[PDB]
């Protein structure tokens, strides 16, 4: 009865282990490739700035430059110095911060008493300073370009290249996670977009390639009893179900629909053209293992019971077939041996109907797309990966030559190097026309992989992500002085798994999303009142929503209303209504040019419209092959600008609620040995501690703060006679948060 | 130029939105004239002073500033404060701070009521308005975008305009007459309010940037579906005088006097007024009339345009008027350039010229006959063809037509002319770059790359050594622009060969429609820039939207002065459709932003190697006319960055005056040669008859054993072909 | 039967102490989850507590197991003198009404208008149940 995984996660020193040899081969030549190191690189860059902040102390005509300027940098040498553990660099950086705040409070009164505000709150004000657009403004690079008179080396350049929309992106590794775990809150008003009149830069990927580059190697160990692991007997059974066409209910794709008396179905799966017998093999066994770890896992799907695999002659499976109106084109499909293999097994008849199904109502699409949300997060986290839910590209066009192979990448600007944003899905329709997601729940469980696949060389990884696997070139990045091309990029060859989960986790939401899509698009193309058409449409963009805050849910353990809150601070859910109900139907290819841009004015409010030199064709729209609609013009990004922040701040989300948790209790081990008396330091010290401490607690949630209050109680016991008038106002809203939560709680018991 | 602008600051909008949906998005709490409005379903409650009005001010603010700067940058003197600044000297953030002001201005009115008492009340209620807004978000204003509290105070005290000062600072000037400019929609006599504004507004500006702005006002208006109102000089009715309301009058004998209910004098009329000397001698409305309603359709079309949903929508839809008035700004912007030039006919390069078929064919033969090359000339059968003759080509034919006359049998020939060179070539740029062979280099790069031969595989790898190999395209685009340094005759006969060639190969592989915004990186020293900087100011400094006088010809002749697209032509351009490509990988010091609504560029697509990068070759018809210069950051060395705006205008006065013969006159020669000679292995009037004319293309097309008649068979082939 | 509130709160912490993020957490992790949610341990009883519940041969404890845990701790320590702390925290015994609207609406978990009809001595409202 106990619930539990069977995998576990922990970290390694490298991910890079067998993969291809960091090498570009041109005409001739063999470039080797290098990595740029990050944080090497990032802690030369504060040193640069530090020195920077001397030469303008030292140049002394403060009095010239912007109070908002001196703020910054005044909150930042702040708060580095409370980050900083060394005496001596602290020491230092305190000392290099006191003129800033001497000429502060000397001449500018209100900004001085703002800047105490803050300095009250947080040992990192500059976190919450940089909660709104002013995180647009890099202070740092300025100050750097401003006083260092010395060219920048190749790595530093780099750097520069890569992260220069914002200055946290030079923020220690607990001062940044913090900073974005507390970019959503609702106080919040940041978004990653900067806009002006020659361009918009949309940003939002590149905070997820500055988190990800600062985490360890991520790994999975599969316990003994996992389904990948163990070893099983070949299917032993004597079972031979017996096909009577006379109560043959259908034929779907290469499987036969046989009714009983029970009122469920049985389905004959034959076997395919070049599939092997293994495959069918391996969908009955891992039907055998769901259906007996189902208590465990808390699946809640209707799975299947598979009853046998054996092998039948192919004339029998011909003659028993020959009525069905579908059986000329289930002859091609099945393979043209003489004999043919089988897998056998009874479903109720939901799990042959399709989640886009039209027959549904909206209460059932929304249930039945719960169902298929938790399984699949949940088999997730126990180790199972399905990657072939749906069969979904990016392009035909040379899809054998392409790095991708044309299989669509949900987060594509952080596989690849020079990569900036989402393209055109071929044939979005088409793409979930068999979905394995099903009105029951999931199906088609024998294309599952291991997780362990993602971390490691293998056919699946090497056959689609080459170019992380192997480094990033460009010619602008080869050093003619080393004979070397070197890039931020090459270095994620450590991390690959990583980049990998989050694609995965990315893919699948992508998968609900065109789902709901096909659903929405089939179920209002004969209606004709425009209000019922819009209300559907909204209803599929809540079910979107709330998808993507179960996603999280499962994922990090937030609780689902306060990590759709999250989302909605970050993405707009009117918006997404807006754009998915114009472009996943046909009804824009029947419009002007002036019609056509003037709705698209209201589809993308306060950003720039989406731009195609295509031709529609009538009743369908954008497609290249004229018949089957597409997301997006040719070489163009996708339109559904929406759908990708949401899927960015999904993955975003849970990837920075795990750095901040193990950053909060990396600094809570630290905490715990200063109280017991491990480390010899003075109140102030421990005082500063718990401090941090509670700046690394998670926004929104109140047990974390509650422990940190406790442990603030205990130190200020151990240290009774020391002051605490700094560390007072915080702790005091804390402990009236608490007494707030106990009132609410018992008198809505009562 | 610099990042701010109205339609896409954040603070400003978020003023707006604040100004909407607190006081201008509510019905009105009193009645005068103050009834809710209907359109196209949708309710309006302040169809006069709402949100579309104080949207237009804050527009015409800005466009005020900007003509100023205009004028000023084209060395007129423009009127003084009390200190020495002008209204030219306003800086984003002073035009910030009185446009979050401008959106508060008529927030606190009540009612429609014109009287003073009203008036007063109103402005005080607008005030208060402001210095609530301020003080709820002085968390981020009061540092940020106001200096101090000092400062909200100045700017909440010409909010309240208690005592009527209209010219103290410049912003009273900015917001007190764009507020009045937007009445001239309803004014019921228009030629009298419209003579007073533009006289109140050309004494801080001028004529020509008033002129540019009462132009952009009748924009902003179709833009937002409202009335414009038409101008007549020739109106009856009578003249208003707007200080006040006392109307002029003639004595008996008929001179004005320098209600009176006269017996025997009547009041002057607008006609009249306008011909008075002291104002026809500064009014350039004088004497002209304007159009009213929207041109090219009818009063019923007009009506309905004006009654529609979409006039709710920019009353009531803050991001929605924006856009508008953004998207009539920008058109606005171009289209005085396409006024100046004449109108081009098409779209499409143009045919092949007699002085391009000759260069096409020498081209022809050189790739066919590798052994023509020698130490630094070139002996074709008689003629010895040097450097300068490249260069001529290279700088005189559009090597775009030239290489749609070549064929396929060019690109197989590469292989041989490369085999017979396999010389050297430099780096243009960076010297110290250890120079490589090409022939070998393109040997090498077939026999590992293209083994079967075939000639889409040659076009694609021909692409790619243009699109990469820095050592080639450097040099190859310095020779074309004629900026190069030290060039040996074989890289300038290379670059004239590659050319069209690569041109060819670009037409021939691409597949992906023009895009219509291009990006291109220069890597450029301070004081050079500062040249171009100069230069595009000159451009953008005459170029106006006209009212009334027609100044045309100024920007022609300062574009054609002047132009800048000559450091983009000539040669095989690589641009991107994303910046973020640019800034990522080159981080050039200077961008070149090439806008091309019409697809004039022809734009070929690059194969992937550079799935958004394109090649432009410009063609000679057509003009790149910058439209704005803006300082958008540093690079990664800490140098500034510049970018141009530029819009691709076709017209004939574009086209180059370049002398016919250039590569006509040899090859008549080469002809005359080969005749020569095959009739003296001969030794019969053809020869004399064709000899007799001297290089005079149309006199030898008038005029035009077996192996001699296929050398005459060969000769006239090339003869037809020329004529053709 | 626990309150869903609570049920989130105890989810959500139990998933942050579970390090290795296989479902369960280890017996030297108790003790933290417990000071976070309120109730502070004595040594005694969290040795007790561990050697019986956590006693299995496996040292490993699931959500289902946590809860019963939780919910059984609770059942002993559900004294009004909490609240009574909890209405001190905001010695008159007569506390502003006008804080508590304040506090209801801008702290805490966020049904105003019953507490404002009820309106303000803490210990009487207490006894009103
Ligand atoms: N439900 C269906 N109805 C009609 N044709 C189908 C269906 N499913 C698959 N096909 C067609 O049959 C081909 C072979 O089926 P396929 O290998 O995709 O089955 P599957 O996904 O393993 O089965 P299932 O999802 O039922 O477990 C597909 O490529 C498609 O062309
Ligand atoms: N595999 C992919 N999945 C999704 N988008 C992609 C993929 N590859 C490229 N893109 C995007 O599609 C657009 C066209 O690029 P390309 O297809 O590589 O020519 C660009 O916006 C790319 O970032
Ligand atoms: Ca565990
Ligand atoms: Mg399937
Ligand atoms: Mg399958």
């Amino acid at each position: 009865v106990k619930q539990y995984y069977f995998a576990r996660r922990g970290e390694t020193s490298t991910h890079d282990t067998s993969l291809p040899p960091p090498v570009k081969v041109l005409s001739g030549r063999s470039i080797p490739l290098k990595e740029i190191p990050f944080e090497a690189t990032r802690n030369e860059l504060v040193q640069i700035y530090l020195t920077s902040i001397d030469k303008l102390i030292k140049s002394n005509k403060l009095n010239s430059i912007p109070s908002q300027q001196i703020a910054s940098h005044y909150l930042f040498l702040r708060s580095l110095a409370n980050s900083e553990t060394d005496g001596i660099k602290k020491n230092q950086i305190l000392s290099l911060a006191k003129p800033l705040g001497t000429y502060l409070a000397s001449k500018e009164p209100h900004v001085w008493k703002m800047i105490n505000e803050l300095i009250e709150k947080s040992e990192y004000p500059i976190i919450h300073y940089l909660k709104n657009n002013r995180a647009h403004s890099n202070f740092m690079l300025a100050l750097i370009h401003e006083y260092h008179k010395e060219p920048l080396t190749k790595n530093q350049s780099a750097f520069v290249q890569k992260f220069r929309d914002s200055s946290v992106f030079l923020f220690p590794n607990p001062i940044y996670t913090a900073w974005l775990a507390h970019s959503y809150d609702e106080d919040s008003s940041f978004n990653p977009m900067f806009r002006e009149r020659l361009s918009t830069n949309f940003y939002h990927s590149t905070l997820t390639d500055n988190l990800l580059l600062r985490t360890e190697p991520k790994e999975v160990t599969l316990s003994s009893e996992h389904h990948y692991k163990k070893e099983k007997g070949p299917i032993d059974s004597s079972f031979r179900y017996q096909m009577s066409s006379d109560r043959l209910l259908r034929i779907q794709g290469r499987t036969l629909l046989f009714s009983t008396p029970q009122n469920d179905v049985v389905a004959v799966k034959v076997q395919k053209k070049g599939e092997p017998k293994s495959t069918l093999e391996e969908e009955f066994e891992m039907a055998d293992y769901l259906l007996k770890h189902q208590r465990r896992l808390d699946v809640h799907s209707k799975l299947p019971q598979p009853l046998g695999q054996y092998s039948v002659k192919k004339s029998e499976i011909l003659e028993i077939s020959r009525g069905s109106l579908d059986f000329e084109r289930f002859k091609t499909l099945i393979d043209d041996s003489k004999d043919l293999e089988v897998y056998v097994y009874k479903a109720p008849q939901s799990y042959f109907t399709y989640l886009h199904d039209k027959n549904q109502d909206l209460e059932d699409l929304t249930a039945s797309v719960k169902t298929n949300v938790h399984d699949l997060f949940v088999l997730l986290r126990e180790g199972i990966v399905f990657p072939q839910l749906a069969d979904i590209f990016h392009t035909h066009f040379g899809e054998d030559e392409r790095e991708d192979k044309g299989r669509y990448q949900a987060l594509v600007q952080l596989l690849n190097v020079l990569q900036f944003q989402l393209g055109r899905i071929d044939k979005w329709q088409k793409a979930v026309e068999y979905v394995n997601l099903r009105s029951s729940g999931l199906a088609d469980l024998g294309d599952s992989l291991p997780i362990t696949s993602l971390f490691t060389s293998s056919d699946f990884t090497k056959h689609y992500f080459s170019e992380l696997l192997t480094g990033g070139y460009h010619p602008t990045f080869f050093d003619k002085s080393s004979g070397t091309a070197n890039s931020l990029f090459t270095g994620k060859r450590r991390l690959f798994g990583n980049y990998l989960y989050l694609n995965t986790i990315a893919e699948y939401l992508l998968v609900i999303q065109l789902t709901l899509g096909s659903y929405g698009d089939k179920v209002t193309r004969d209606m004709m009142d425009k209000p019922k058409k819009e209300a559907v449409w909204r209803e599929l963009a809540n079910v979107m929503f709330t998808s993507c805050a179960e996603a999280i849910h499962i994922m990090t353990g937030i609780p689902q209303s306060r990590a759709l809150t999250l989302l909605k601070q970050r993405a707009n859910i009117e918006k997404h209504f807006r754009q998915t109900q114009f472009w996943m139907t046909p009804d824009y290819s029947k419009l002007d040019e002036d019609t056509l841009q003037m709705e698209q004015y209201s589809i993308y409010s306060g950003e720039p419209e989406y731009e195609f030199t295509d031709k529609l064709v009538s009743g369908v729209g954008l497609s290249v092959d004229g018949v089957h609609q597409d997301l997006g013009g040719y070489n163009r990004e996708s339109p559904l600008r929406e759908l990708e922040k949401l899927l960015y701040a999904t993955v975003t989300l849970i990837e920075g609620t795990m750095q901040l948790d193990k950053e909060f209790f990396k600094q809570l081990e630290q905490v715990e040995k200063i109280l017991s008396g491990e480390i010899k330091t003075d109140a102030n010290s421990c005082f500063e501690a718990v401090a941090q401490l509670l700046d690394l607690a998670r926004p929104g949630c109140h047990f974390q703060k509650r422990l940190v209050l406790s442990y603030y109680e205990e130190a200020k016991l151990k240290y009774p006679s020391a002051p605490t008038d700094a560390y007072d106002s915080r702790f005091q809203v804390v402990a009236r948060t608490n007494a707030a939560i106990t009132i609410q709680r018992f008198w809505r018991e009562a | 130029g610099s990042g701010f602008s109205l339609y896409t600051d954040d603070t400003v909008k978020a003023a707006a939105q604040y100004a909407y949906d607190n006081y201008l998005g509510k019905p009105y709490t009193g009645s005068v004239e103050s009834a809710p409005a209907n359109f196209g379903g949708r309710m309006v409650y302040r169809q006069h002073h709402g949100l579309s009005h104080t949207l237009r001010t804050m527009a015409y603010a800005e466009l005020i500033v900007e003509e100023a700067r205009k004028a000023k940058l084209r060395g007129e003197t423009l009127g003084k404060f009390k200190d020495g600044r002008t209204i030219a000297d306003v800086t984003p953030q002073e035009l910030k701070k009185i446009m979050i002001a401008q959106a508060f201005f008529v927030a606190g009115r009540d009612d429609e009521a014109s009287d003073a008492k009203n008036y007063q009340k109103y402005h005080e209620q607008s005030r208060d308005a402001f210095l609530k807004y301020v003080k709820d978000n002085e968390s981020t204003l009061i540092p940020d975008v106001f200096k101090d509290q000092e400062d909200v105070n100045f700017y909440a005290r010409v909010i309240e305009d208690k005592s009527h000062d209209w010219e103290s600072t410049p912003a009273h000037v900015l917001i007190n007459q764009g507020h009045m400019v937007d009445l001239v929609r309803v004014k019921q006599p228009p030629e009298s309010f419209l003579q007073r504004y533009f006289s109140s507004m050309q004494r801080w500006i001028g004529s020509q940037a008033t002129e540019a702005v009462f132009g952009i006002q009748r924009q902003f208006f179709h833009a937002t579906y409202e009335v414009v109102a038409g101008f007549d000089s020739d109106n009856k009715e009578p003249h208003l005088v707007v200080s006040g309301l006392g109307r002029y009058v003639i004595g008996e004998d008929g001179q004005p006097i320098r209600y009176k209910l006269k017996e025997n004098e009547r009041l002057m009329r607008v006609d009249e007024f306008l011909k008075l000397p002291e104002i026809q001698n500064t009014f350039p409305g004088s004497g002209k009339h304007l159009q009213g309603g929207m041109p090219g359709m009818n009063e019923m079309d007009y009506w309905n345009r004006l009654n529609s949903l979409n006039r709710a929508r920019c009353e009531n839809d803050v991001d929605f008027c924006l856009k508008q008035l953004q998207t009539a700004h920008d058109k606005a912007k171009i289209e005085p350039i396409k006024q100046a030039f004449q109108s081009s006919k098409g779209k499409e390069r143009r045919q092949p010229n007699v002085d391009e078929i000759a260069a096409a064919r020498i081209i022809q033969q050189i790739l066919a006959n590798p052994d023509c090359i020698h130490d630094d000339h070139v002996l074709i059968n008689g003629q010895k063809l040097e450097q300068q003759f490249f260069r001529d080509l290279l700088a005189k034919c559009e090597m775009a037509v030239v290489g749609s006359l070549l064929n396929d049998t060019d690109i197989g020939n590469i292989d041989t002319l490369m085999r017979h060179e396999k010389d050297t070539e430099f780096h243009s740029t960076n010297p110290e770059a250890v120079p490589v062979k090409i022939g070998e280099y393109w040997i090498n790069d077939q026999r590992i790359n293209n083994s079967s031969g075939n000639i889409t595989q040659k076009k694609h790898d021909l692409i790619f050594l243009m699109q990469n190999d820095a050592w080639y395209f450097s040099r190859v685009n310095a020779i074309a622009q004629n900026r190069d340094k030290g060039s040996t005759f074989k890289e300038v006969l290379i670059t004239t060969l590659m050319t069209p060639l690569t041109s060819k190969a670009l037409v021939d592989t691409s597949q992906a429609k023009p895009p219509t915004r291009l990006f291109r990186g220069l890597n450029l020293s301070e004081e050079f820039t500062k040249g171009l900087i100069d230069q595009a100011n000159a451009m953008i400094a005459n170029t106006t939207e006209r009212l009334f006088t027609d100044h045309s010809p100024e920007a022609f002749k300062q574009i054609k002065l002047n132009d800048l697209s000559k450091m983009s032509g000539r040669t095989n351009a690589s641009t991107t459709t994303e910046i973020k490509l640019v800034k990522e990988t080159w981080d050039s010091n200077v961008i070149f932003e090439m806008l091309d609504p019409d697809g004039l560029l022809h734009s070929k697509q690059v194969g992937r190697h550079t799935e958004s990068e394109f090649s432009v070759y410009l063609p000679e018809d057509v003009a790149l006319v910058p439209v704005k210069v803006t300082l958008d950051g540093k690079t990664q060395k800490g140098e500034n960055r510049y970018v141009f705006t530029f819009v691709a205008v076709k017209s004939p006065d574009f086209t180059p005056r370049h002398e016919s013969g250039y590569a006509v006159e040899p090859f008549l020669r080469m002809q005359a040669a080969k005749l020569a000679e095959v009739k003296s292995s001969i030794e019969r009037e053809l020869r004399e008859q064709i000899q007799s004319a001297r290089q005079e293309l149309e006199s030898l097309q008038r005029a035009v054993e077996r192996y001699d008649a296929l050398i005459e068979n060969t000769s006239k082939k090339i003869t037809e072909l020329e004529t053709g | 039967q626990l309150t869903e509130e609570q049920i989130a709160e105890f989810k959500e912490a139990f998933s942050l102490f579970d390090k290795d993020g296989d479902g369960t957490i280890t017996t030297k992790e108790l003790g933290t989850v417990m000071r976070s949610l309120g109730q502070n341990p004595t040594e005694a009883e969290l040795q007790d507590m561990i050697n019986e519940v956590d006693a299995d041969g496996n040292g490993t404890i699931d959500f289902p197991e946590f809860l019963t845990m939780m919910a059984r701790k609770m059942k002993d320590t559900d004294s009004e003198e909490e609240i009574r702390e909890a209405f001190r925290v905001f010695g008159n015994g007569y506390i502003s009404a006008a804080e508590l609207r304040h506090v209801m609406t801008n702290l805490g978990e966020k049904e105003v208008d019953e507490m404002i009809r009820e309106a303000v001595n803490y210990e009487e409202f207490v006894q009103m149940m």
